[PDB]
């Protein structure tokens, strides 16, 4: 397939499709580096801005795949033209991590610093030598120095919440998470992730902020279906706590009943693809159905 | 149609003219870019910038956030005890606009004086041909225009229509203003009329003159804002259906996997 | 409706731009070589203006509340500078021609 | 199909220009004469007229991008997989570099 | 309960965050409406216009009567202004 690939391509969909890949920021290193030396060596003719985007992205491939001879081949190619660029010491900090001698890669983003007082990107990347060094307390800590001496970037937002995940602080990712869904109000997967960090904490009143936090966010998608599964749950779990109302407790049913046959819905409609989603089908159906005969 | 001319004055004029006034266009933009230098940014500065827009941003999506936390956030903002805002102040600039002052300054800056240095350019082409006959406008022209648009021609009876090189090159001016942002795009910085006027997008949008007073009025504005959940209406998608969901699911078949 | 992307509302708006900008200055064109006076030479400026703005309808025809909000923009748009850019190149090849 | 496009643009506009050096050698005739207030031809007219709405189709599908108004659609297909992870912090500490170190 | 049947519980054992914040502080109430002051500041953008003639009146005055191209290119942009302005009042009297 390796030459069947290479054969049945131009090296303009070739670099389309790497800008692609650089726009949904994925988790690819293997097939970067597979069609990021294969236009080194065929066109290398033009288009050097893009090239050199290329080159970074092909090493900071290179970095995470098993190659550090193709990422100081791109490295001294970056230090050819620039040779004081402040990016290509970030990244060359960055391998020096990877490699050994932590604290040489720490002394050159002291020196970074000491030049160009506002460089968000070093900083990280010192918060991330401390988040794997030491414990994750000291590195949340300066995270949140760095985002209180910035409150700008919302990728550290996120990486706050991801790191009090693990310490099952669900207080105060709550408020990261409420003010990461503020900023974009409009992205359904914030609102998800917040319905499943509140669903998590526990409490009828809780419950209820989850659930309607997951049917908010289910009809601007409209498909999501870890949303409406974690509304029927709801539901389904406000049901069985005794402490509720009658007429709570009935729309409740209702909700649970109504998701089940939108389950149902979207189970068989998938029937028709293939022969084996018929078998899928019936194991939804068994599932659902203990569910409702539990409910009732 | 008269006056017979010659093919030689069209060809020596016209083009050189247009191909002038295209290039010294090009060339403006191109300086202007050249030009254009960065401001340096304080961190205090970027910081005050940074709470601004999240205060700006709060005032806009306020109404898809819990109630209990949207009072959390206008309490930690105003706070009567220590206060942010209240707290935290800068340097202080004196100022100098005035209500009265400033109401007509905003008509009496406008652009009124940005016209001369195309005047200039025209001053020179009108000097270097002084007795020529470039074209003929379709339009008819009253004869109260024939001085500015001759301008070096020795005829009374001759109609207006006739046109000079000058207002030639300045109709020519304008006529490509539409059209250079056809090459360049929406941003275009083109323009021969306005030289000097200094037109782009704008390094550092953040302009805090006076840091403590937009710090009292995003606090009022805070204050005065109220706050309605636009959750609490769910019963709407309750009663509805889902066939959007098998919409694209039809069309998410079709695509295999690389 | 509720959410509006500004992105997209910008290259639509450019798009229309141009493609006024390029009918007006193809018009200036065509009446330039056929040549004519100035009350008929305006109402033919209007007419390809006019025609342009049903064919840009045309083009959109169903699923046009989601491309455009409202269609005022649509036939009132940029129609005094492209008069503007219409009338340097409708004298143009003009007075090049006849004159010339 | 923008080729195709581009290519019968092109070939509007020569006509276009054709139809323009027809009517000026016509003119040029006509200074040669005396009186003989006549009008060009009215062929050579709707040739020019044909060669003007012809370019003007194209003109109008060279440049189509109409994107949707909703900000939620060009997001219904990305997944919070991707969204995950950052480009900011990598930490590069997995078993796949000590898998590919050898090789 | 053993209805749920698998259900997994989870627990959970300086101020450096803003946001989250140790006490509630519920029992907020604000009700502060001046509609006067704003009335006011509407009354008064509406009179910019008008006081926008004078001024104009007198560099009109100062340009003369003289035809040439800074006078006239002064004078057609002079009224283009209160037209353009009056292009988009619909919207600014809904506002």
């Amino acid at each position: 397939a390796k030459v069947s690939e290479l054969y049945d391509v131009t090296w303009e969909e070739m670099r389309d499709k790497m800008r692609k890949w650089r726009e949904e920021n994925s988790r690819n290193s293997e097939q970067i580096v597979e069609v990021g030396e294969e236009l080194i060596n065929e066109y290398a003719s033009k288009l050097g801005d893009d090239i050199w985007i290329i080159y970074e992205q092909v090493m900071i491939a290179a970095l995470d795949y098993g190659r550090d001879d193709l990422a100081l081949f791109c490295l001294q190619e970056l230090r050819r033209q620039f040779p004081g660029s402040h990016r290509v010491k970030r990244l060359t900090g960055m391998r020096f991590e990877a490699m050994e001698r932590y604290d040489d890669a720490i002394q050159l983003y002291d020196r970074i610093l000491q030049e160009d007082p506002t460089n968000t990107a070093a900083r990280k990347r010192k918060i991330a030598i401390r988040k794997a060094q030491g414990k994750n307390v000291e590195a949340i800590r300066e995270l949140n120095e760095y985002l209180e001496q910035f409150v700008g970037d919302q990728e550290a937002w996120h990486e706050l919440a991801e790191l009090y995940i693990n310490e099952h602080d669900y207080a105060k990712a709550a408020f990261c998470l409420e003010e990461l869904m503020m900023t974009n109000p409009h992205n359904h997967l914030y609102c998800q992730q917040y319905a499943e960090v509140k669903y998590t904490q526990g409490g009828l009143e809780n419950l209820e902020l989850s659930r309607k936090y997951f049917a908010q966010a289910l009809k601007l998608n409209n498909r999501n279906m870890r949303a409406l599964f974690g509304l029927y749950m709801s539901a389904s779990h406000i049901a069985s706590n005794p402490k509720a109302s009658a007429k709570t407790k009935k729309d409740n049913m209702k909700y649970a009943s109504w998701a089940a046959s939108q389950i149902n819905r979207a189970y068989q409609f998938a029937g028709r693809s293939k022969k084996e989603t018929k078998y899928s089908l019936k194991a939804v159906e068994d599932m659902l159905e203990t569910l409702q005969i539990t409910q009732s | 149609p008269e006056l017979l001319l010659d093919s030689n004055i069209r060809l020596w004029v016209v083009l050189p003219i247009v191909i002038i006034t295209f290039f010294v266009g090009m060339i403006r933009h191109y300086v202007s870019i050249l030009l254009q230098s960065d401001k340096k940014l304080t961190q205090e500065q970027v910081s005050d910038s940074q709470v601004l827009i999240r205060s700006r941003v709060l005032r806009e999506n306020g109404k898809y956030i819990p109630k209990q936390s949207f009072l959390t956030r206008k309490y930690y903002f105003n706070n009567p005890e220590d206060g942010f805002f209240k707290k935290t102040k800068r340097k202080v600039v004196p100022p100098s606009p005035m209500t009265d002052p400033t109401m007509l300054t905003d008509m009496m800056k406008g652009n009124v004086t940005n016209v001369l240095p195309m005047i200039l350019i025209g001053g020179w082409i009108n000097m270097t041909f002084s007795g020529f006959v470039t074209t003929k406008v379709p339009f008819p022209l009253t004869l109260r225009f024939k001085p500015m648009l001759q301008q070096g021609i020795e005829l009374l009876t001759l109609d207006a229509s006739w046109v000079s090189s000058a207002s030639w090159y300045f109709l020519n001016v304008f006529g490509l203003r539409s059209i250079y942002s056809l090459i360049l795009g929406q941003d275009n910085a083109a323009d021969q009329s306005r030289m000097m006027q200094e037109q782009m997008t704008g390094a550092a949008m953040a302009m805090p003159a006076d840091t403590n007073k937009a710090f009292k009025t995003e606090w009022e504005a805070l204050e005065l804002t109220d706050h309605q959940w636009a959750l609490d209406d769910v019963e709407e998608e309750l009663m509805a259906k889902d066939l959007h969901f098998e919409g694209m699911f039809k069309k998410e078949l079709q695509t295999s996997i690389f | 409706p509720p959410f509006i992307s500004e992105a997209a509302v910008r290259g639509n708006a450019a798009v229309l731009d141009y493609c006024r900008t390029s009918v007006s200055a193809l018009s200036g064109a065509t009446a330039g070589i056929l040549g004519l006076t100035g009350l008929y030479g305006f109402i033919f400026y209007l007419l390809a203006s006019v025609l342009l703005s049903l064919l840009l309808i045309l083009k959109a025809g169903r699923r046009w509340n989601k491309y455009f909000k409202s269609r005022r923009p649509l036939f009132t748009g940029g129609l005094i500078g492209g008069l503007f850019t219409y009338v340097l190149f409708w004298t143009f090849l003009y007075g090049m021609v006849h004159v010339y | 199909a923008p080729s195709l496009w581009k290519g019968l643009v092109g070939i509007g506009l020569f006509a276009l220009a054709h139809a323009a050096f027809s009517a000026a050698q016509h003119r040029s005739y006509m200074r040669l004469t005396e009186k003989e207030d006549e009008s060009l031809p009215i062929d050579i007219v709707l040739q020019t007229l044909l060669a003007f709405a012809v370019t003007c189709y194209g003109i109008v599908h060279i440049a189509g991008e109409f994107k949707d108004m909703d900000a939620t659609s060009e997001l219904k297909n990305k997944t919070f997989d991707t969204l995950r992870n950052h480009p900011s912090f990598y930490v590069f500490n997995h078993r796949g570099r000590v898998l590919f170190r050898p090789s | 309960g053993r209805r749920f049947k698998w259900a997994i519980e989870l627990s959970g054992p300086s101020l450096y965050p803003v946001g989250y914040l140790d006490k509630q502080v519920p029992d907020t109430s604000v009700q502060e409406t001046d509609r006067i002051l704003v009335e006011k500041r509407c009354w008064d953008i509406a009179l910019g216009p008008l006081k926008q003639i004078p001024m104009n009146l007198f560099i009109m005055y100062m340009a003369g009567n003289t035809i040439s191209i800074f006078p006239t290119m002064m004078v057609c942009m002079m009224a283009w202004r209160p037209i353009q302005a009056l292009m988009a009042i619909s919207a600014t009297f809904k506002m």
